[PDB]
RNA sequence: AAAUAUGUAAGAAGUCCUUGUUACUUAAUUGAACGUGGACAUUUGAAUGAAGAGCUUUUAGUGGGCCAUUUUUGGUAAGC
RNA sequence: GGAAUACUGCCAGCUGGGACUGAGGACUGCGACGUAAGUCAAGGAUGCUGGCAUAAUGGUUAUAUGCCGCCCGUCUUGAAACACGGACCAAGGAGUCUAACGUCUAUGCGAGUGUUUGGGUGUAAAACCCAUACGCGUAAUGAAAGUGAACGUAGGUUGGGGCCUCGCAAGAGGUGCACAAUCGACCGAUCCUGAUGUCUUCGGAUGGAUUUGAGUAAGAGCAUAGCUGUUGGGACCCGAAAG
RNA sequence: GAAAUUGUUGAAAGGGAAGGGCAUUUGAUCAGACA
């Protein structure tokens, strides 16, 4: 031989894994988050938009519309750590939202429901909005950093 | 063949009876602790009422720091380090105060802090950094069982028993103590309040006896 | 840093398995440290460190040392264990009946012990008859009888023995050795 | 001391035993209240430097 | 294992030391004392405040 | 073999185990058994005290032979009777039919008295013994019968 | 006449009772030395510590030293 | 008069932001929460989602940039030294062998041990076999002539592992090898004593002594081999002026 | 048919030496693992 043979091998039974104890438990909002509320899109496609949060969703995220005929934002998850809860806030109780969650956006262009949805949910938002003047048009300005601005000074 | 459960039985259900009489015993302390504290307040106030002053007794127990390396040290304060089980920086443990360890101790303020401890830092320097030498080994404290099959034979049976033993100086202070490995504190979170820690506690300095404000260093060590 | 008070890193010192070579001690071994880890019969204990000794500290055992032992009070129906060799002695002419175990007994001890009507016994028969060595005697043989040990602690007025090749007068025994010449030891 | 020690021990255990006889150290001391009567406290300052020669 | 801190853990804490969980419960951290009114004599006050 | 041995350890190493000051050099204390008296003192009294100097007297011409003399002791002695042999007279202890040993014929010049004998005539032809030897075989009611 | 240094001691190899041995020693069965028999246990005789203690053999290198605080000699002094 | 506050201390009061780590691999423990079923943050990270599946991450390498980095070897108290060797590279280049030894260790056999000068024999410098001696050991001590190791269970005392007996156990007693300490006895030397006796000067029993020995006191050796150490040898390698 | 040392070719750096350490950018180069 080249080589001797090793004397003892290793055995190729592959373990379990040992029982481990880490409860997936329900993440709680920082209490800024409640739905209705403008928020300001800090990253990803449409960074510096603001947008209306409508629902947390079963797998942390948040549910917001432009709505998409003021801004052009559909309805869509939205990640609750890159979002800058304002405090402006729209009252959100003729908006139905029962309907949304994870699957919904299953990957599985755009299927007519999601239109539709959108126009139900929005004609509804817009109703709201109109409530306050120049809210539409703060909805349609992206946010967007001036100089000597400082974001841990700034009330938003 | 039972045991399954069946000696199961007899152990869940003695254990049982042992954290019983561990309730009964903590409780014990608490209120021996609050009159003993209570006491002393009145005994303060009553002899001012009366005219008089109340000297209270000298302090017993200290807790000792060594705050100076391992470098240049004479030979009778470095055996006495020793002795006292301090070989290492920012370690510490208790002694008990009578003239045949005052007289170590002034051998070797230069290199240690030292006061007296309250039970709040006792109890947390127990809980947080205790372990016992058992067969040497250095062995955390964690669970009840660990200290009752080491000490039990002196009463105590508990982590709380232990601090209890220490803190009132009992009866069997020595084996107790000894049972305690030295602490193995870190520095000071704060810092050390002063510019050059090796002048006396006194010359704004780190050494020596500071009496009760032993406590905040060692809790920013611990 | 550590002000340690002790070196560190530190072997006991102690022989921990034999320094031969031999598959039977080792053998030997293996039933000795099996039977000391799981009875507490202080016997096994004793044994299995005996078997690790090197020759020097195994001296050899003589049947009329044997035969001496079984002469104390209550103890000649004890059975002797020898951990070395046994070796035999024609000075004394009679030998009692017994049981010996050791690692080796020479011809005539085993002569010398088998005509008496005694059984020589190896430390593994020895084991399965007393596994906690009960009914034992463990001989040992003298150590410092040794050629070697007469002249440790050479020195003025200790009184033992110089390093010599050649003896007789003439070999060390001039200046030195007496009152006479220059001085004495 | 060992005289001493044979006596309070034969002495003690024919009451009925409880002893302590090993010696102890210098302990600290106990609390004490101090009157004031007839003893109110006297102040004193330090002093100045002078020369006297 | 892994030591920990009772200190921080209130698993361990309540294993070690079962009296936590009444300690706790009747607040007992934060006793009020009998709030009583001795009045220290002149003599005292006297002299804490000469020169 | 070469093969275990320190030389193939302290390759590497400048001074070969032997010192960076003191050096490996020829011949420091002198030659052989030098300086006996001189610097070498110390360890020649102690180790070896009687060394220097002269004790008794000179015999020029001495053959070893003609002090040809080893010592037996009654210790054996019945070790000189092959063991077959020799337990047929232990068992009758008895004149008229006691053993001879010719100790010269085994090769030793005297008997010596170490130790106890069994009570059992023997007949010891020898050349020498103490007083004790003779002694003690004769209380086992044996001789000594003198041999050249 | 200090301070710092330094000897010994803090028990089971201990204490107490009874009374054997000798050629030593006493006026003396007096002592002295060594003992037999009996009585008392871990608060058995201060503290702190002890990753244990004791012991034996054999052999390397070394046998130019230098420095700091304090004590300190010579020297005017010196990185003497 | 009646409060507040500061300061110091305590809480097994609550709670937010941020960093590093995630060792282990069925179960087994100590617990906590529940009327319970069951649950859990309780003897070491899992759940959910995305992107890439390639030089993307990672290695290597050159370069650049931050900070750092004096020439090695040597003797020396102290070297980067304004101390010495060394321009460069290959190849060679220094504790060996032998006689005789000390300690230690392994192995054979053991009061013995050592076949190898020789002989026998052979598949021929091998392997196998062997008689007589000899060497070391089993006796010491004296300059020598010489003498030559049991009062005694081969002794007493103290400690001793182990074993034995009692006890559920803790302990108590019994025996106690090695080893250690101590007091004795035995052999030789030295000194004293000098019985029974005698080719009247030989003989030297017996009992002793702050003397003395590398001794006895139920043997431990002999041989082969190894590391280390010792002496003689060119003696770790290279070097005189000389004779 | 090694090395010292040399010619050419290619690539790179170079404000009074050069070489080295920890680290990353950049360039060149390359292993593995995926299904
Ligand atoms: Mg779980
Ligand atoms: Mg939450
Ligand atoms: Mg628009
Ligand atoms: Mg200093
Ligand atoms: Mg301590
Ligand atoms: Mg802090
Ligand atoms: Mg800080
Ligand atoms: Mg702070
Ligand atoms: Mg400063
Ligand atoms: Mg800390
Ligand atoms: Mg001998
Ligand atoms: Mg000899
Ligand atoms: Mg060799
Ligand atoms: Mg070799
Ligand atoms: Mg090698
Ligand atoms: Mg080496
Ligand atoms: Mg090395
Ligand atoms: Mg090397
Ligand atoms: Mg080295
Ligand atoms: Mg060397
Ligand atoms: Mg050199
Ligand atoms: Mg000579
Ligand atoms: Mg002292
Ligand atoms: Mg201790
Ligand atoms: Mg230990
Ligand atoms: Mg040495
Ligand atoms: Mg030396
Ligand atoms: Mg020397
Ligand atoms: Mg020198
Ligand atoms: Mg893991
Ligand atoms: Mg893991
Ligand atoms: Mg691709
Ligand atoms: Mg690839
Ligand atoms: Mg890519
Ligand atoms: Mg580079
Ligand atoms: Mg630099
Ligand atoms: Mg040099
Ligand atoms: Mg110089
Ligand atoms: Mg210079
Ligand atoms: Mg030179
Ligand atoms: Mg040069
Ligand atoms: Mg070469
Ligand atoms: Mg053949
Ligand atoms: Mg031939
Ligand atoms: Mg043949
Ligand atoms: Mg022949
Ligand atoms: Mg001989
Ligand atoms: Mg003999
Ligand atoms: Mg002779
Ligand atoms: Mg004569
Ligand atoms: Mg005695
Ligand atoms: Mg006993
Ligand atoms: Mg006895
Ligand atoms: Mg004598
Ligand atoms: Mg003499
Ligand atoms: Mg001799
Ligand atoms: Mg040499
Ligand atoms: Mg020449
Ligand atoms: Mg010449
Ligand atoms: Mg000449
Ligand atoms: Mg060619
Ligand atoms: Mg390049
Ligand atoms: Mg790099």
């Amino acid at each position: 031989s080249a080589q001797k043979a090793p004397k003892w091998y290793p055995s190729e039974d592959v373990a379990a894994l040992k029982k481990t104890r880490k409860a997936a438990r329900p993440q709680k909002l920082r209490a800024s988050l409640v739905p209705g509320t403008v928020l300001i899109l800090l990253a990803g496609r449409f960074r510096g938009k603001r947008v209306v949060y409508l629902k947390h969703l079963e797998d942390n995220t948040l549910l917001i519309s432009g709505p998409f005929k003021v801004n052009g934002v559909p309805l869509r998850r939205v990640n609750a750590r890159y979002v800058i809860a304002t405090s402006t806030k729209v009252s959100v109780e003729g908006v139905n939202v029962e309907k949304f969650n994870v699957e919904y956006f299953a990957k599985e262009e755009i299927k007519a429901e999601r239109v539709e949805d959108q126009k139900v949910v929005d004609k509804a938002l817009i109703a709201e909005i109109k409530k306050t003047p120049l809210l539409k048009q703060y909805l349609s300005a992206s946010f967007s950093l001036k100089n000597g601005d400082k974001p841990h000074m700034l009330k938003f | 063949a039972e045991q399954v459960a069946a000696e199961r039985a007899a152990r869940k259900a003695a254990n049982k009876e042992k954290r019983a009489i561990i309730l009964e015993r903590n409780a014990a302390y608490q209120k021996e602790y609050e009159t003993a504290e209570r006491n002393i307040i009145q005994a303060k106030r009553d002899a001012k009422a009366a005219g008089s002053y109340y000297v209270e007794a000298q302090h017993k127990l200290v807790f000792v720091v060594r705050i100076k390396g391992i470098n240049k040290i004479p030979p009778k304060p470095r055996k006495v380090l020793q002795l006292l089980r301090l070989t290492r920086i920012n370690s510490g443990t208790f002694v008990k105060v009578t003239k045949a360890t005052l007289e170590l101790l002034k051998l070797i303020e230069p290199y240690v802090a030292y006061g007296y401890p309250s039970y709040s830092t006792i109890r947390q320097l127990v809980y947080k950094r205790g372990f016992g030498k058992i067969n040497k080994q250095r062995v955390p404290l964690s669970d009840n069982a660990i200290i009752e099959a080491n000490l039990g034979k002196y009463g105590i049976l508990s982590i709380d028993d232990l601090i209890h033993e220490i803190i009132t100086v009992g009866p069997h202070f020595k084996q107790a103590n000894n049972f305690l490995w030295p602490f193995k504190l870190s520095n000071p979170s704060g810092g050390w309040g002063v510019p050059r820690k090796f002048k006396h506690f006194i010359q704004g300095g780190s050494f020596g006896n500071r009496e009760e404000f032993i406590n905040k260093l060692v809790k920013s060590m611990n | 840093g550590i002000d340690h008070t002790s070196k560190q890193h530190k072997r006991s010192g102690h022989r921990t398995a034999p320094k031969s070579d031999n598959v039977y001690l080792k053998l030997l071994v293996k039933l000795y440290t099996f039977l000391a880890r799981r009875t507490d019969a202080p016997f096994n204990k004793v044994v299995l460190k005996a078997l690790f000794l090197s020759k020097i500290n195994r001296p050899p055992v003589s049947v009329s040392r044997i035969a001496r032992a079984l002469k104390q009070e209550g103890a000649a129906n004890k059975t002797v264990v020898v951990v070395g060799t046994v070796t035999d002695d024609a000075r004394i002419f009679e030998f009692p009946k017994t049981t010996v175990a050791a690692l080796r007994f020479t011809a005539g001890a085993r002569a010398k012990i088998v005509k008496a009507g005694g059984e020589c016994i190896t430390l593994d028969q020895l084991a399965v008859r007393a596994p906690k060595g009960q009914n034992t005697l463990i001989l040992r043989g003298p150590r410092n009888s040794r050629e070697a040990v007469r002249h440790f602690g050479m020195g003025p007025h200790k009184g033992k023995a110089p390093r010599i090749l050649s003896t007789g007068r003439k070999f060390e025994r001039a200046r030195g050795r007496r009152r006479s010449k220059g001085f004495k030891v | 001391r060992v005289k001493a020690n044979a006596a309070k021990r034969a002495e003690a255990k024919a009451q009925g035993v409880a002893v302590q006889l090993k010696r102890q150290p210098a302990q600290p001391r106990e609390s004490r209240i101090v009157s004031t009567e007839g003893n109110v406290p006297q102040t004193l300052a330090p002093v100045p430097y002078e020369t006297f020669i | 294992v892994l030591k920990k801190n009772p200190l921080k853990n209130k698993q361990v804490l309540l294993r070690l030391n079962p009296y936590a969980k009444v300690f706790a419960a009747e607040k007992l951290g934060s006793k009020k004392a009998e709030k009583t009114g001795t009045k220290p004599a002149a003599v005292f006050t006297e002299t804490l405040k000469h020169d | 073999p070469s093969r275990f041995t320190k030389t193939r350890k302290h390759r590497g190493h400048v001074s070969a185990g032997k010192g960076r000051i003191g050096k490996h050099r020829k011949h420091p204390g002198g030659r052989g058994m030098a300086g006996g008296q001189h610097h070498h003192r110390i360890n020649m009294d102690k180790y070896h005290p009687g060394y220097f100097g002269k004790v008794g007297m000179r015999y020029f011409h001495k053959q070893q032979a003609h002090f040809w003399k080893p010592v037996l002791n009654l210790d054996k002695l019945w070790t000189l009777i092959p063991e077959d042999k020799r337990d047929q007279y232990l068992k009758s202890a008895s004149k008229e039919t006691a053993p001879v040993i010719d100790t010269l014929a085994a090769g030793y010049g005297k008997i010596l008295g170490k130790g106890r004998i069994p009570n059992v005539p023997v007949i010891v032809k020898a050349r020498f013994v103490s007083k004790l030897a003779e002694e003690k075989i004769r209380a086992a009611g044996g001789v000594v019968e003198l041999i050249a």
